[PDB]
Parts: structure tokens; sequence; C-alpha cells
């Protein structure tokens, strides 16, 4: 993942230590082949599987 | 699977072979349904009696 | 290349993801019908590994993760 | 496939085209490996020596004008395509016709052939999906490309 | 762009073949067949005509 740094005046002022990034999060889950039963709504959306 | 697709994308000579497998299979499917129906019909016939 | 300093090393935190990642398998649209498709999907109730880029002290981590046979982010 | 003998005949000679002789395992279908290495057989691996039991990855051609036509080089192009996966970008020379509604007609929509009365339908196709199907997986609705 | 692939300055060696993907274009396949300057035109799974 690419990252964002919330650089401010309070930081030292360099590329190695000057950063106050704060809160950030992500989840990674691997995918594998499986058989799924899909239910389709009258409109067309998949309500549940 | 689609009959039209084979007809549309294959040569007339080429269709002797591809269509034949489809036709043979479909007759067997029809044959199974008819045979099953007669057996089911008899049970109903017995029930009717 | 430029670097960053004072990072905290901790074991990964894992949290459950359930009934998520279901996606339309293909272009066709159907109504009021159930169709079973053998398409790669996140298995239901399969563990996902949480990661933190939050400083809340001196915490910042964006480690490389292998993408094998489909990855969900 | 075709011959271009004249193009492949040079006074100096041509040897910029190379085919592999040896490889440890068979190449996968529709997969190309251009890695420069030398095949190694059994013991005493050459490790770049290209010595006994070690071979350079590819061998040069012999295309020459004097060279016999039968064995002379052919230019071969393979055209491969798959269908019905998605809307097809590469349509043929066919010219379109005006849409007819509520009358039975023979319709070829994006390489799909069937026969039925066509009528406007209320179902909400989400922008992404081109076709439609019923409970028994038979085409029920379509979106005209122009329309 | 059928022409660029068919008539080109150079043809790649087998070890590293050249693959081109053609999209969003209308191409008349029949004209290639019409020319008949190519010795082998075997077509598999699709009728050339
Ligand atoms: C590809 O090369 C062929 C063969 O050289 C070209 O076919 C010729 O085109 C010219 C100009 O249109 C005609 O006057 C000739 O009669 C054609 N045949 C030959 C053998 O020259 C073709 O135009 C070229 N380009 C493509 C198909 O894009
Ligand atoms: C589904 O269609 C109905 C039609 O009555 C509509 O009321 C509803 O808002 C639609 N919902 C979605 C998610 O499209
Ligand atoms: C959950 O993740 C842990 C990681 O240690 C793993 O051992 C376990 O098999 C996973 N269980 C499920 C149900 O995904």
């Amino acid at each position: 993942t690419l990252l964002a740094l919330h650089r401010s005046y309070l930081t030292p002022g360099d590329s190695s230590s000057g950063w106050t990034a704060g809160a950030a999060a992500y989840y990674v889950g691997y995918l594998q082949p499986r058989t799924f039963l899909l239910k389709y709504n009258e409109n067309g959306t998949i309500t549940d599987a | 699977s689609v009959l039209n697709d084979i007809l549309s994308r294959l040569d007339p000579p080429e269709a002797e072979v591809q269509i034949d497998r489809l036709i043979t299979g479909r007759l067997q499917s029809l044959q199974t349904y008819v045979t099953q129906q007669l057996i089911r019909a008899a049970e109903i016939r017995a029930s009717a009696n | 290349c430029v670097n960053l300093t004072t990072r905290t090393q901790l074991p990964p935190a894992y949290t459950n993801s359930f009934t998520r990642g279901v996606y339309y398998p293909d272009k066709v649209f159907r109504s009021s019908v159930l169709h079973s498709t053998q398409d790669l999907f996140l298995p239901f109730f399969s563990n996902v590994t949480w990661f933190h880029a939050i400083h809340v002290t001196k915490r910042f981590d964006n480690p490389v993760l292998p993408f094998n046979d489909g990855v969900y982010f | 496939a075709w011959n271009s003998n004249n193009l492949d005949s040079k006074v100096g000679g041509n040897y910029n085209y190379l085919y592999r002789l040896f490889r440890k395992s068979n190449l996968k279908p529709f997969e190309r490996d251009i890695s420069t290495e030398i095949y190694q057989a059994g013991s005493t691996p050459c490790n770049g020596v290209e010595g006994f039991n070690c071979y350079f990855p590819l061998q040069s051609y012999g295309f020459q004008p004097t060279n016999g036509v039968g064995y002379q080089p052919y230019r071969v192009v393979v055209l491969s395509f798959e269908l019905l996966h998605a809307p097809a970008t590469v349509c043929g020379p066919k010219k379109s016709t005006n849409l007819v509604k509520n009358k039975c007609v023979n319709f070829n929509f994006n390489g799909l052939t069937g026969t039925g009365v066509l009528t406007e339908s209320n179902k909400k196709f989400l922008p992404f999906q081109q076709f439609g199907r019923d409970i028994a997986d038979t085409t029920d609705a379509v979106r005209d490309p122009q329309t | 762009p059928f022409g660029e692939v068919f008539n080109a300055t150079r043809f790649a060696s087998v070890y590293a073949w050249n693959r081109k993907r053609i999209s969003n274009c209308v191409a008349d396949y029949s004209v290639l067949y019409n020319s008949a300057s190519f010795s082998t035109f075997k077509c598999y799974g699709v009728s050339p005509t």
C-alpha cells in the first residue's frame, strides 16, 4: 500500500524524521477458489450468499 | 452449448461433427425424461385406481 | 532512497471478516434466482490480518504482503 | 503462415532470430520465456562455462537465399480470440439496422443470435451488465449497444 | 490495426514472441482471406469465411 504523511510545523523538517502521520488502518485477506450459492434480489442486487 | 453459436461460427462441413454430439446428448436427456415420466405416471395411475 | 526512523515492532493483530467480499461473479444479471458459481472468493469467516499505520507511540508500518491467487484489501 | 524469402535473404546473412534447443521442463501454453541462460544437464553444471553438459539457451537460424525453399523460412502469425466473456470490441464489417419493437424479428446483438419479440423492459440493469438471463439460464434481456 | 502486425519491419524470434492485443476496433477479416498470398490459412474453431 502507498502511504500519506501529515507533515506539519511541529515536525523536525526532514524526509527521515519529520512526520506526524496519525491514525491509519487496512485489512488484507487472501482469496482462494470456493463454490458459492448466490441469491439475487428482484431488483438485481446480491442480498446474501 | 448454444446451437446458434455453433451454426454461426462454424463451416457447413464442420457442423456434421459438433452438432451431432449436441443432438445425441439432447435425445438422451429427452429419453430420460420421457422414461421417468411414464414410471411416475404409473404410480399416479395406480393411485387413481 | 529516503528512510524513516523509530518504528515499533509487534506481532500482527488478526480480526474476523464474515460474509464479506462477495461480489458479482460475472456480467449477466438475474432476478429472483439462485446460481452457484465456482469463482474465487474470500472464504466466509476467514481470518484477515489487521495492520496499523497510526503513530498513537512512534508507530508507522506499511510492510509488503504477498499477493497470491487473489488478494482482498 | 507465409514465405518472405526475399526479406530473409541477405548477402551478409541473417542470424538475429533464435529458437531454444534445451529447457528443463516444457513451456506452458501461451507463455513466453526470453530469459538468457544456458540449459544444464545432470551433474557437472557449467555455471556459465557453457562446458560439457551445459548449453547456451538458443541456436541461430540458417536462412539463406541459396537455402532450399522447402526448408526456407516462413512468416507465421497466430490470431487467437475468445468469445461471450464480455461485450466484444472487435466487431466485423456488418452494418446496423433500425430497431423494431413488439414485432417478432431475427436479431443479432453483439454476436448473440436468437429469435423473439423484443419489447422494452423495466428491469434495472446496473450500469455494468450487458446481458440478462432467467431462472433456467436462458437469455431474457439485452442492451442495444447504440440504444 | 490488422495491417501493422501483418506488414511489419521485423518479426520476433520464438524465444521471445511478440503479442499484440487489439481492441475497440472494427476489422474486416475477409480481406486477409481474399488476398490469398499466404500458403497456410488453417483456422480452428471458427470458419474462415
Ligand atoms: C500489406 O502488404 C500487402 C502485400 O504487399 C499489401 O497488399 C498490396 O497493397 C497494395 C497497395 O494497396 C496493392 O496495390 C497491391 O495489389 C497489394 N498486393 C500486393 C502483393 O502488393 C497490403 O496493402 C499491405 N498492408 C496491409 C494489409 O495493411
Ligand atoms: C428496488 O426497487 C424498488 C421498486 O419498488 C424500489 O422501491 C427500491 O428503492 C429499489 N432498491 C434498490 C436498492 O434499488
Ligand atoms: C485465524 O488466524 C490464525 C493466525 O495465527 C490461524 O492460525 C488460524 O488458522 C485462523 N483461523 C481461521 C478460522 O481463519
